C-alpha cells in the first residue's frame, strides 16, 4: 500500500540518447495509498505554437 | 423543530458530533500525537529514537 518513488537528475552532454555510467537514485516520496496498479502511461506537451 | 430561546432544557438545540474510527486493511493512517523529552549526553542511557 505504499507507492515509493526514487529519482535522480544528472546532466548529459548530449541531447536525447541514453548515456553510459553509474549514478545511484535517492528516495523522493512515499504515499500510503492502498491503490492497485497494473498499468501506466505518460504525458506530453504538444506542439501548437 | 421550532426552536425558541425560552424553551425548557430538553427542548433546546444540542449540537452533536459522532466520531467513528474505522480500520479497513490499509498500511496505516492517522493516530495520537508523540511526546519527545530531553536528550542527555555522555551518560549510559536507555533511548528510543
Ligand atoms: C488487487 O487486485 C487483486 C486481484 O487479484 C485483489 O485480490 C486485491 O484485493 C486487490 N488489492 C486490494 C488492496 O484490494
Amino acid at each position: 500500500g505504499y507507492f515509493k518513488i526514487y529519482s535522480k537528475h544528472t546532466p548529459i552532454n548530449l541531447v536525447r540518447d541514453l548515456p553510459q555510467g553509474f549514478s545511484a537514485l535517492e528516495p523522493l516520496v512515499d504515499l500510503p495509498i492502498g491503490i492497485n496498479i497494473t498499468r501506466f502511461q505518460t504525458l506530453l506537451a504538444l506542439h501548437r505554437s | 423543530y421550532g426552536f425558541q430561546p425560552t424553551n425548557g432544557v430538553g427542548y433546546q438545540p444540542y449540537r452533536v458530533v459522532v466520531l467513528s474510527f474505522e480500520l479497513l486493511h490499509a498500511p496505516a493512517t492517522v493516530c495520537g500525537p508523540k511526546k519527545s523529552t530531553n536528550l542527555v549526553k555522555n551518560k549510559c542511557v536507555n533511548f528510543n529514537f
